[PDB]
C-alpha cells in the first residue's frame, strides 16, 4: 500500500500519490485535481468539496471555509478576532477554543476547526483511495512553515480523525523544494526562496538544505494581494476609454460595471498566455457597442505598482534571512499568480537573471512534494 | 524523435510523449493538460486550440468545433442534421460529395475540407509538443473512436500529414485506453490463469464506447465493443439549452432561438450548470445580459435534467448488453468496470452502468489521460530505436471482408478473407494462377452488417508486371492480404512464382486505390498549411516584437527615475525620455498596426542608448561587490 501527500490548502487541497517512479496528481470525482475545502451543513445532508462551494451563496451561513485559520489557535487570538469580521458564519468559544457553528439538519452545531478540517482530509482520503482500488491509510501531511506547534499537532489531530497515519507534518515550501528535487544536493548549504503568490495570499519563505536537511530561515507573509485591484485597474481603464471615445461615462451604472468588469477578469487571464486580449461587450451602455483591446504591456503598466509591490516581502525575508539577493541559490514558484509573466519577469530581473523552479503546476507542487516524501518514509 | 500519442476528441485533445523511461502528459501554452478542439478563423490570421477557444463566442460564424464528427462525412447523409445542430459555422458540399466549412478568412471566403481543418489542428498541437519537448516530433500515433469507418481511418491519417507528421497508427481510442490500463498494472493473470476481463466504458462530449478486454501480464484481447455516437455530453447541454428556451419564452417573452447569439450564451452556460448537476442536486441557472438589457435568473435539479434526456436514456443500456453479445459473455463474467470520459462523471449515467454489469464502478485510471497514454505508448512500438517493454494487442475485427480477383483460370474470383469477429492486425497468404495483368478489391461480404449508405467495395488493385513461363499457361502468383494494425485493408507484397524448386521468379508491381490521398493531392494540401502556418507565425511574431517594444518603453523609462538615475548625464536622459515618449505615441498611430521590422527598429534605436546607461549602472554593481569580497 502506498502513502499519499495532502496539502491542505485554506481554500482548495490537493492529493497526490508517488507511483511507477512519478507523482500522479489524483482528480476528484468531478475531475477536478484540486478541492475546495469547503464544507456545507444543510437541512438534510453534508457536502465536502466541490458540492460545498457550488452551493456557497444560497447557503452562506453553514457553509464553511478557511478553517485553517482557526485551526490550533486560541479563541482570544487577535487573528481568530480579526479574521471573523469577514465570515459570514458564526464562530463561538468554548473554553477557549474556537468551534464554528453552523444549522444542520434543523439544529444548532458547533464543531473545531481540526472537525472541519478532518472532513476534507476525509475527502482527499476517499479521491485517494477511488484511485489506487485500496484502503490508504498513510499520509504526508503539509502546513505552512509560520505554524506553530499547536497548529501544526491540531492538523496532525484532524489527519488521526480522518482516520489516517500522519507519517509526517512538513513545511508546505520544504515540500515544493522536495517536489523539485532540491534535497538531492548532497552535503553543504544551499539557500533556497519559495515565492508562493495565489488565491489572495503571499507567503515568502527561506529556507537552508543541507545533506538533505532543511532549515527554516525567513518567512515573510504580504498577507493580501492578487485579486479585485487588478480587476479595478483594468475596469477604471476602460470605463476612461468609453468616456473618451463616446463622451459619456458609464461610472454610476451599477449592471454595466459588472458587465464591464467580467469582460476585465477574462481579459486579464488570456494575458498570462497571449501578449493581447480583446473586449467585446454588446451594446454596453444605452445601445453602444465596445469592442476594443488591451496589451499585456499596458496590463502591466496600469498595475505596475501593484506588481512591484510583490517585492516587498522578498526583501523582507532577506533581511529576516540576514541575507543578500545575491546569496539566494534556487528559487521555488508555487500558488497560481505566478503563472503571470510579470510576477515571474520581476523576480528573475530581481535575482538577476536566476532561473525559476516552475515547471510543476505552481497549485499542485506541494501535494507533489508531499507525496514524494511519503514515498521515502516508506521505503 | 519522441513517440507523440493524441487523443482527439470533439470537445478537447490529449498531448502524451513517451521519453525518458516514461509516458508524459505535454500541457500547453496556458498550461492546460488538454486542448480545445476548436480552428477559427480571423481577418489576419487562424485561432488554434486555446486562442479558437478564446475568440470564439465573438467569432462563432468562424469557429469550428466538431472536427472529429465532420471527417469523411457525406454532406446528404441521411444524419448529417445530427451533426450540423451542433455547428455554428457554415457547412458546405465538398467536390467529393463530403462535408467542408466555409469561413471568412485574411478578408475572402474560404472553403476547407474536414481533413484540411482537423490538419490545421494536428499541426498547432504538433507544435506544442515540440516547444514543450525541445524535441523534434515526426511521427504520432491517433486515437479515434471505434465506430470510425475505414474512410474516416485515412482521412485523419491524411490529416496528420498535411501537418507534417507521419500517422504511424490510427487506434481505436477504448483500445489505447485498455493499452494504458496494461502497462500500468502489475499483478495481471500470469499463465494457465484466466485472463482478466475488464470493461471499459468511455463517454464524452459526442460518444459512448463499451468495450471489453481479456487482460493478461503483457497482452491484451478486444472481446466485444460497441459505440453509440449520438450519446455525449453534448447531448445534455442542448437538452438543457432547449429547455430554457421554452422558459425564457413564457417568463421573459424572449426567443433565444431567433437569435444566434443570444442561443449561444445560454448553451455555453449550460455546459456549467449541468457539471454542477453532478455534485449537487440543484442548481441556480444565471445569465446576464442574455440578451440586451435582460438578465435570466432561473435553476435545475437533477431530476428535472434526467427527464430532460429520458429518450436519449432509453439507449442507456445498449452498449454494454450489444459488447457483451459480441464477447460472447455475460455480465457476471466481467471482474472490473473501468470508467473514463468526462461525461461519466453523471450520477444517472454511473447507475445505469453500474446496473448494467451488475459490478461497482472502478476509476483507476485518470479518465482525462488514458486514452493519449495509449496511444503515446503505441507510438513509441513503432519507432525504429525500439526502447519500449513489449506489449501485445489484438483488436476486433467487426465485419467479414472478402477480396476479389479478375478470375480467369480460377475456379472462384473471391473468398472471405478476414472473418466478421476476429482480430487485427492480420495477414492471409494466398497464391492464385494468372494468366497476365489483373486487377483485386477488397469488400464486405454481407453489406447488411454494415452502417445504411455504406459502400460494398472497400478498396482495388491493379497488379501488374505478370509473365508467363515458356509452358504459357498460367503462372502462379503469391500475395500477401494484410488487414494492417490500423485495421486498413491492404495488399502488401504480390510476386510471381517458378521461375526440382520453387522460387520467387517477377516481385509484381501493386497500383493501390483506397480512401488515401494522391501525392499530387497530399503535397498541395501540405502547401496551403505551409502558406498558413508562415503567416500566423509573421502575425504572431510582429504582435511580440510591438509588446515588447511597449513594455520596454515603461521599463526604460522607471529605471531612467531610478536605479539608471546616478548613471546618466542630463542630455543623455531628456534625450532618451523625448525618444520614449515618442515611441509611445507612436504605438497609437502609425505604430498601432505596423510591421516586424519597424517594432524591431524602434526597440534597438532605445536599446542602444538605453543599454549605455544599464552598462554603467552594472559596472557599479559589479565594483561594489568588489568592496564586498
Ligand atoms: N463533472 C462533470 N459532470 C458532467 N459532465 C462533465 C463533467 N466533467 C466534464 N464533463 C463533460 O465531458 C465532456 C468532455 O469529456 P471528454 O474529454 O471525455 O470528451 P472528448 O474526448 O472531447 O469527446 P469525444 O470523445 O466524444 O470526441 C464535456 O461535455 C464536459 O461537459
Ligand atoms: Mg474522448
Amino acid at each position: 500500500a502506498a502513502a499519499i501527500g495532502i496539502d491542505l490548502g485554506t481554500t482548495y487541497s490537493c492529493v497526490g500519490v508517488f507511483q511507477h517512479g512519478k507523482v500522479e496528481i489524483i482528480a476528484n470525482d468531478q475531475g477536478n485535481r484540486t478541492t475546495p475545502s469547503y464544507v456545507a451543513f444543510t437541512d438534510t445532508e453534508r457536502l465536502i468539496g466541490d458540492a460545498a462551494k457550488n452551493q456557497v451563496a444560497l447557503n452562506p451561513q453553514n457553509t464553511v471555509f478557511d478553517a485553517k485559520r482557526l485551526i490550533g489557535r486560541k479563541f482570544g487570538d487577535p487573528v481568530v478576532q480579526s479574521d471573523m469580521k469577514h465570515w459570514p458564519f458564526q464562530v463561538i468559544n468554548d473554553g477557549d477554543k474556537p468551534k464554528v457553528q453552523v444549522s444542520y439538519k434543523g439544529e444548532t452545531k458547533a464543531f473545531y476547526p481540526e472537525e472541519i478540517s478532518s472532513m476534507v482530509l476525509t475527502k482527499m482520503k476517499e479521491i485517494a483511495e477511488a484511485y489506487l482500488g485500496y484502503p490508504v491509510t498513510n499520509a504526508v501531511i503539509t502546513v505552512p512553515a509560520y505554524f506553530n506547534d499547536s497548529q501544526r499537532q491540531a492538523t496532525k489531530d484532524a489527519g488521526v480523525i480522518a482516520g489516517l497515519n500522519v507519517l509526517r507534518i512538513i513545511n508546505e515550501p520544504t515540500a515544493a523544494a522536495i517536489a523539485y528535487g532540491l534535497d538531492r544536493t548532497g552535503k553543504g548549504e544551499r539557500n533556497v526562496l519559495i515565492f508562493d503568490l495565489g488565491g489572495g495570499t503571499f507567503d515568502v519563505s527561506i529556507l537552508t538544505i543541507d545533506d538533505g536537511i532543511f532549515e527554516v530561515k525567513a518567512t515573510a507573509g504580504d498577507t493580501h494581494l492578487g485579486g479585485e485591484d487588478f480587476d479595478n485597474r483594468l475596469v477604471n481603464h476602460f470605463v476612461e476609454e468609453f468616456k473618451r471615445k463616446h463622451k459619456k461615462d458609464i461610472s454610476q451604472n451599477k449592471r454595466a460595471v459588472r458587465r464591464l468588469r467580467t469582460a476585465c477578469e477574462r481579459a486579464k487571464r488570456t494575458l498570462s498566455s497571449s501578449t493581447q486580449a480583446s473586449l467585446e461587450i454588446d451594446s454596453l451602455f444605452e445601445g453602444i457597442d465596445f469592442y476594443t483591446s488591451i496589451t499585456r504591456a499596458r496590463f502591466e503598466e496600469l498595475c505596475s505598482d501593484l506588481f512591484r509591490s510583490t517585492l516587498e516581502p522578498v526583501e523582507k525575508a532577506l533581511r529576516d534571512a540576514k541575507l543578500d539577493k545575491a546569496q539566494i541559490h534556487d528559487l521555488v514558484l508555487v500558488g497560481g499568480s505566478t503563472r503571470i509573466p510579470k510576477v515571474q519577469k520581476l523576480l528573475q530581473d530581481f535575482f538577476n537573471g536566476r532561473d525559476l523552479n516552475k515547471s510543476i503546476n505552481p497549485d499542485e507542487a506541494v501535494a507533489y512534494g508531499a507525496a514524494v516524501q511519503a514515498a521515502i518514509l516508506m521505503g | 524523435s519522441t513517440p507523440f500519442g493524441l487523443d482527439l476528441g470533439n470537445n478537447n485533445s490529449v498531448l502524451a510523449v513517451a521519453r525518458n523511461r516514461g509516458i508524459d502528459i505535454v500541457v500547453n501554452e496556458v498550461s492546460n493538460r488538454s486542448t480545445p478542439s476548436v480552428v477559427g478563423f480571423g481577418p489576419k490570421n487562424r485561432y488554434l486550440g486555446e486562442t479558437g477557444k478564446n475568440k470564439q463566442t465573438s467569432n462563432i460564424k468562424n469557429t469550428v468545433a466538431n472536427l472529429k464528427r465532420i471527417i469523411g462525412l457525406d454532406y446528404h447523409h441521411p444524419d448529417f442534421e445530427q451533426e450540423s445542430k451542433h455547428f455554428t459555422s457554415k457547412l458546405v458540399e465538398l467536390d467529393d460529395k463530403k462535408t467542408g466549412a466555409e469561413v471568412r478568412f485574411a478578408g475572402e471566403k474560404h472553403v476547407f475540407s474536414a481533413t484540411q481543418l482537423a490538419a490545421m489542428f494536428i499541426d498547432k498541437v504538433k507544435d506544442t509538443v515540440k516547444q514543450d519537448t525541445k524535441a523534434n516530433i515526426t511521427d504520432v500515433c491517433i486515437a479515434v473512436p471505434p465506430w470510425y469507418t475505414e474512410e474516416q481511418r485515412y482521412n485523419i491519417a491524411d490529416a496528420a500529414r498535411i501537418a507534417g507528421l507521419n500517422p504511424v497508427r490510427i487506434v481505436n481510442d477504448v483500445t489505447a485506453a485498455g493499452v494504458s490500463y496494461g502497462i500500468f498494472k502489475t499483478d495481471l493473470p500470469e499463465g494457465e490463469e484466466k485472463p482478466r476481463i475488464v470493461a471499459f466504458v468511455d463517454i464524452g462530449h459526442s460518444s459512448y464506447t463499451c468495450s471489453i478486454m481479456a487482460f493478461k501480464k503483457g497482452q491484451l484481447k478486444v472481446l466485444g465493443t460497441a459505440c453509440d455516437k449520438h450519446f455525449g455530453g453534448r447531448d445534455f447541454d442542448l437538452a438543457i439549452t432547449e429547455h430554457f428556451a421554452d422558459e425564457f419564452k413564457t417568463k421573459y417573452k424572449i426567443d433565444i432561438r431567433e437569435n444566434p447569439k443570444a442561443y449561444n450564451r445560454i448553451l455555453t452556460a449550460a455546459e456549467k450548470l449541468k457539471k454542477v448537476l453532478s455534485a449537487n442536486t440543484n442548481a441556480p441557472f444565471s445569465v446576464e445580459s442574455v440578451m440586451n438589457d435582460v438578465d435570466v435568473s432561473s435553476q435545475l435539479s437533477r431530476e428535472e435534467l434526467e427527464e430532460l434526456v429520458k429518450p436519449l436514456l432509453e439507449r442507456v443500456t445498449e452498449p454494454v448488453t450489444k459488447a457483451l453479445a459480441q464477447a460472447k459473455l455475460s455480465a457476471e463474467e466481467v471482474d472490473f468496470v473501468e470508467i473514463i470520459g468526462g461525461t461519466t462523471r453523471i450520477p444517472t449515467l454511473k447507475q445505469s452502468i453500474s446496473e448494467a454489469f451488475g459490478k461497482p464502478l472502478s476509476t483507476t485510471l485518470n479518465q482525462d489521460e488514458a486514452i493519449a497514454k495509449g496511444a503515446a505508448f503505441i507510438c513509441a512500438i513503432h519507432s525504429p530505436t525500439l526502447r519500449v517493454r513489449p506489449f501485445k494487442f489484438e483488436d476486433i475485427h467487426p465485419y467479414s471482408v472478402s477480396y476479389s480477383w479478375d478470375k480467369q483460370v480460377e475456379d472462384e474470383d473471391h473468398m472471405e478473407v478476414f472473418p466478421a469477429g476476429s482480430s487485427f492486425p492480420s495477414t492471409k497468404l494466398i497464391t492464385l494462377n494468372r494468366t497476365g495483368d489483373f486487377s483485386m478489391a477488397a469488400s464486405y461480404t454481407d453489406i447488411t452488417q454494415l452502417p445504411p449508405n455504406t459502400p460494398e467495395q472497400i478498396a482495388n488493385w491493379e497488379i501488374t508486371g505478370v509473365q508467363l513461363p515458356e509452358g504459357q499457361d498460367s503462372v502462379p502468383v503469391k500475395l500477401k492480404l494484410r488487414c494492417d494494425p490500423s485495421g486498413l485493408h491492404t495488399i502488401e507484397e504480390a510476386y510471381t512464382i517458378e521461375d526440382t524448386k520453387t522460387v520467387k521468379k517477377d516481385d509484381l508491381t501493386i497500383v493501390a486505390h483506397t480512401f488515401g490521398l494522391d501525392a499530387k493531392k497530399l503535397n498541395e494540401l501540405i502547401e496551403k498549411e505551409n502558406e498558413m502556418l508562415a503567416q500566423d507565425k509573421l502575425v504572431a511574431e510582429t504582435e511580440d516584437r510591438k509588446n515588447t517594444l511597449e513594455e520596454y518603453i515603461y521599463t526604460l523609462r522607471g529605471k531612467l527615475e531610478e536605479e539608471y538615475a546616478p548613471f546618466a548625464s542630463d542630455a543623455e536622459k531628456t534625450k532618451l525620455q523625448g525618444m520614449l515618449n515618442k515611441a509611445e505615441e507612436w504605438l497609437y498611430d502609425e505604430g498601432f498596426d505596423s510591421i516586424k521590422a519597424k517594432y524591431i527598429a524602434k526597440y534597438e534605436e532605445l536599446a542602444s542608448l538605453g543599454n549605455i546607461i544599464r552598462g554603467r549602472y552594472l559596472a557599479k554593481e559589479e565594483e561594489k561587490k568588489q568592496a564586498i569580497r
